[PDB]
């Protein structure tokens, strides 16, 4: 028989999501996502100076900020023709990167870690499921507890590494169209590189090795969560000052199929999201938010991507999964120690354990120790003293489009600007293509067809549900802006 | 003594005020979680969810009526009879934003609404928005809750504002009792509701370039460090802070040194202090 189980809200996520699922023999049969707050920062934005951007649109997430910073300030940079000093663009390397290291920590620990660690016996830690299918023993719980701990100091040092060249954080001054605001000096450079080894070795020896660990007490969670097998990456990180090449390079996987990244086969549906129907099916660049929150049948504020009649997902997973690096020497040591698994690449995995609740985590912890040697590559790049930042004109007309990768999958900014301020402004981000709902053809989002299989033996406590949500790393104010 | 209970209830923000919080450093985060207050209701990082979460939260609010914190962080949007911003569900009843300030307002000891958007309505309330999103304050005065108010605004506050402005309510407390010591922040506050002791001094009038300024010597570009920032659009003259002393992220920067203030404790802030980039 079928039971339904709405979960409002979900929690150790960004945001306000519900789900609801349909449970039959022991398994989930659907799925519904509903972001359920709304801000309208693309209707906020308009009739305001372009530069104002920049700061306005970090606002719609207090743990991605950076992301948005940096698409803004790229779209803006387009527009204005403003051309980037070679430093600059290393600078807001080590802005950005700074963050995917404490989005990552914050993310497998203080967010993800709790669904397979008991936390001490106080708030916020408990109360909680009566049945939680809690598997480690005394002893790597309690790794787990004390590594939870210790990451709150190392996300909060990635913060400290954010703000040298970037002002605060959340929510940096340091990223303008033309550049960065502040040259690198020697002396911060060294105390970037203090706070980047301290952060290195908590990767290398701790959260690496313990994403490992645990993923070998849950091997059935390898099993489940595919959804649709598809994904995206837009290309982030540029590595030369020609951007023809970057860090992660653009592609699109679906159907076991490799395919190049056109952004002109993006559209957004709005059948079953709160937005006036007119709207429907409309690409970023000719882009409308005109909200009705009373609009029958739907049930999210987030909109409905898709890529070329495609549901996507987007994230660590999307992007190592498209990039296929070389895993970490400890990542292979462990897939063989602990799996019996032999591995050279990410894509040596295979497509069903990559695309498994599981395999997010995994890819997550990857990605971060990959994101090691790009920060220690920039550190070496960087040149002390030398200008990163351009002053250009404000145009009366002008278009630009920002792409770069967010800590949780691709995110792009377009701005018109018209008579010197922003006539629209759009935003397609990372939580978007993740945790959208149904499309006009009745298609599910990524996370809603990625729950699809999701075992549910106990519907008194249904642990998976949010457990699989939690694997993406969901963040609604990205996704509704 | 026995830790306060408090719950954290997200309207119209960014979650930049829990983000902000985890990077106190003294005393740490872990410090306040297991030492200073008793987080019972957090969603971003609490244990349990959904329903049973906000059982929970309801559990707590009744055994501990008249005596919890309640933060408050985002605006609180009215428009479309709360739908803008769910929170959570419950016996098949969805609970807006609106309806659960409705319902724990009253009962709180006191509501500390923490950031820019909860304080004075901030981005969401901005020119061009269209939720109706409003400021605690006059949210709970609109709705007959007299509950005391603290506002710690920012975006985001710094970690010092918020846990100083906590344990300031703590010690006026300690020495006063409830009532009594609430009475003692109140009159603490300035007349945006903001704690004197952060938020009592002006950037500007502090500033180490403030000679710069005096003799007009102003920046043109941003990476040049040396003069004023005013031309490049720095409202510190118009901004009650101290982040000219505390600084930022364990003190390796401010907005100042980096690029510019944009004022984002003010009331008016953003609409008032843009565009952000000129005078
Ligand atoms: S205008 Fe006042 S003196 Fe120049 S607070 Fe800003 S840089 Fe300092
Ligand atoms: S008050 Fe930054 S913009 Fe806000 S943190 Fe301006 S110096 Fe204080
Ligand atoms: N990371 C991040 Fe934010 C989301 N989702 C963006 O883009
Ligand atoms: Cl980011
Ligand atoms: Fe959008
Ligand atoms: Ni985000």
């Amino acid at each position: 028989g079928r039971t339904t189980i709405a979960i409002d809200p979900v929690t150790r996520i960004e945001g306000h999501l519900k789900a609801e699922v349909v449970v039959e023999n022991g398994k989930v049969v659907d799925a519904r996502l509903s972001g359920g707050m709304y801000r309208g920062f693309e209707t906020i934005l308009r009739g305001r100076d372009p530069r104002d951007a920049s700061q306005i649109v970090q606002r719609i997430c207090g743990v991605c900020p950076t992301a948005h910073s940096t698409a803004s300030v790229l779209a803006l940079d387009e527009a204005f023709g403003a051309k980037v000093p070679n430093n600059g663009r290393i600078t807001r390397n080590l802005i950005f990167g700074a963050n995917y290291l404490q989005s990552h920590i914050l993310h497998f620990y203080h967010l993800s870690a709790q669904d397979f660690v008991q936390g001490p016996d106080t708030a916020p830690f408990v109360p909680r499921f009566p049945k939680s299918d809690l598997r480690l023993s005394k002893e790597l719980n309690k790794a787990g507890v004390d590594q939870y701990i210790e990451a709150l100091e190392v996300r909060r040092i990635c913060h400290e590494m954010v703000a040298l060249f970037g002002g605060r954080m959340p929510h940096v001054q340091g990223q303008v169209v033309g550049g960065a605001t502040e040259i690198p000096t020697k002396e911060k450079l060294v105390e970037y590189a203090a706070r980047f080894k301290k952060v290195r070795d908590f990767v290398e020896q701790k959260y690496v090795p313990v994403v490992y660990t645990i993923g070998s007490k849950y091997k059935d969670m390898f099993k489940v969560g595919q959804g649709f097998k598809a994904a995206l990456c837009v290309g982030a990180f540029p590595l030369d000052n020609s951007g023809k090449k970057h860090l992660f390079m653009p592609g699109v996987y679906a159907k076991g199929k490799d395919m190049p990244f056109d952004p002109s086969k993006i559209k957004e549906y709005v059948k079953y999201s709160w937005f006036a129907e007119e709207t429907t099916g409309l690409n970023y660049k000719e882009g409308k938010t005109i909200p009705a929150p009373d609009k029958a049948g739907a049930y999210s504020f987030v909109k409905a991507p898709r890529y070329d009649g495609l549901s996507l997902e987007v994230g660590p997973l999307a992007r190592m999964w498209v990039n296929n690096p070389e895993l970490s020497p400890v990542g292979k040591k462990l897939l063989k120690d602990l799996f019996g698994i032999s591995a050279k690449k990410f894509r040596d995995l295979g497509e069903e354990a990559a695309f498994s609740l599981m395999g997010r985590h995994v890819a997550r912890a990857e990605e971060t120790y990959y994101m090691l040697g790009a920060i220690e590559g920039w550190l070496k790049e960087i040149k002390a003293g030398e200008d990163t930042v351009v002053m250009p004109a404000v145009p009366a007309s002008a278009e630009g489009t920002g792409f770069t990768e967010a800590p949780r999958g691709s995110l792009l900014h377009y701005v018109k600007v018209k008579d010197s301020k922003i006539d629209n402004y759009q935003i397609v981000s990372a939580s978007l293509w993740n945790c959208n709902p149904r499309d006009d053809m009745g298609q599910r989002g990524a996370v809603e067809e990625a729950l699809i299989g999701i075992p549910v033996d106990d519907i008194q406590n249904p642990v998976n549900v949010a457990r699989l949500i939690r694997a993406f790393d969901p963040x609604l104010g990205c996704a509704v802006h | 003594g026995e830790r306060p209970p408090v719950f954290w209830l997200q309207g119209q923000g960014c979650t930049g005020c829990s983000v902000t919080l985890l990077n106190s450093v003294h005393p740490s985060i872990a410090d306040v979680l297991l030492k200073v207050i008793s987080l019972e209701f957090h969603p971003t990082v609490m244990a349990w969810e959904g329903e049973h979460a906000i059982e929970h939260m309801r559990k707590v609010a009744e055994k501990f009526k008249g005596k919890f914190f309640l933060v408050i962080e985002g605006s609180v949007p009215v428009e479309a009879d709360g739908k803008y911003c769910i929170i959570g569900e419950a016996n098949h009843h969805e609970i807006s934003m609106v309806d659960a300030l409705k319902e724990f307002g009253p009962n709180a000891a006191a509501v500390l609404a923490v950031g820019t958007c909860a304080a004075y309505g901030g981005i969401p309330a901005a020119e061009g928005s269209e939720t109706g999103a409003t400021a605690v304050s006059k949210f709970l005065g609109d709705n007959g809750i007299k509950t005391p108010v603290v506002n710690i605004p920012g975006c985001p506050p710094h970690p010092d504002w918020i846990v100083g402005t906590v344990v300031l309510a703590l010690d006026a407390i300690k020495k006063n009792g409830l009532e009594g010591g609430l009475a003692e922040v109140v009159k603490v506050l300035d007349s945006d509701g903001r704690p004197t002791p952060f938020f009592g001094r002006n950037i500007h009038e502090n500033c180490p370039y403030l000679d710069k300024y005096d003799e007009g010597v102003m920046s043109a570009t941003f990476t040049d460090k040396v003069g004023c920032r005013y031309d490049l659009g720095c409202k510190g003259p118009m901004t009650m802070a101290d982040c000219f002393e505390r600084k930022w992220n364990g003190g390796v920067n401010w907005c100042v040194q980096n690029a510019v203030c944009i004022g984002c404790v003010e009331p008016d802030f953003p609409d008032g202090k843009s565009p952000f980039y000129q005078a």
